């Protein structure tokens, strides 16, 4: 779901850390 | 489905920029 939860509506910097290692 | 295509493309690139020096695995799913 990056993609469900990214490309359906805008992601922060910061929900984006998580999928970081 | 080229728009989630052109939407990964940026994905990664903003995930390069917040993983930095940690990385990150790219899963187009899940
Ligand atoms: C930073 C970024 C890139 C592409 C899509 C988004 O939801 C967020």
């Amino acid at each position: 779901g990056i993609v469900e939860q990214c490309c359906t509506s805008i992601c922060s910097l910061y929900q984006l850390e998580n999928y970081c290692n | 489905f080229v728009n989630q295509h052109l939407c990964g493309s940026h994905l990664v690139e903003a995930l390069y920029l917040v993983c930095g020096e940690r990385g990150f695995f790219y899963t187009p799913k899940a």
